[PDB]
């Protein structure tokens, strides 16, 4: 997308639902990659869960 | 045959002084604190140079997030989804990634009612 918009002052707009967990997935979603450890039963991101339930 | 070379590359290794020594015989056929002393000696050939240059060298890059709110039917599928059997998954019952990313997933669907419920014609 950065690269089609290589230059003349491109505008990149995003849409998000508010009061949502979309937002907190926004602002943080490296929890995919924190949780690479071996798949199936990962049963991680215990304190995490606070995005979810806001 | 040739009087003259350029070169182009993207950035070189800092060890293995090997490819750094061929390059630089390759570059002119006249030759048989550690990485401080490399540096110093590649200075009469070199031209290097980062990336501090974009500022205001015309990169004018524009990002804007947009809040909206929910509609009258978002919200009531959001409550429905959230108040469901769910929640227990959503408290680490069982198979905690698999139920997250579910949720998640369904969650993101729901920005828009007309992909999860479809509105249909109310034929006769």
């Amino acid at each position: 997308c950065d690269r089609i918009g290589r230059c003349k002052d491109i505008h990149i707009y995003r849409l998000v639902s508010g009061n949502s967990i979309e937002e907190k997935l926004l602002k943080n979603g490296t929890k995919d990659l924190i949780r690479e450890v071996a798949a199936q039963g990962n049963d991680y991101s215990m304190a995490f869960l606070t995005q979810r339930t806001i | 045959q040739s009087q003259q070379r350029l070169l182009l590359i993207d950035s070189p290794l800092h060890n293995t002084f090997l490819e750094l020594w061929t390059m630089v015989h390759f570059l002119v056929p006249g030759i048989s604190k550690v990485v401080i002393r490399l540096h110093r000696v590649t200075q009469p050939f070199i031209l290097r140079r980062t990336k501090r240059d974009v500022e205001k060298q015309l990169t004018k890059k524009y990002e804007h997030v947009l809040k909206c709110r929910l509609s009258n039917r978002q919200k009531a599928l959001y409550e429905d989804v959230i108040l469901q059997p769910g929640t227990q998954e959503a408290l680490k019952s069982g198979h905690f990634v698999n139920v997250l990313s579910i949720l998640v997933r369904l969650q993101r669907i729901c920005n828009h009612p007309g992909l999860v419920e479809p509105r249909h014609p109310g034929s006769s």
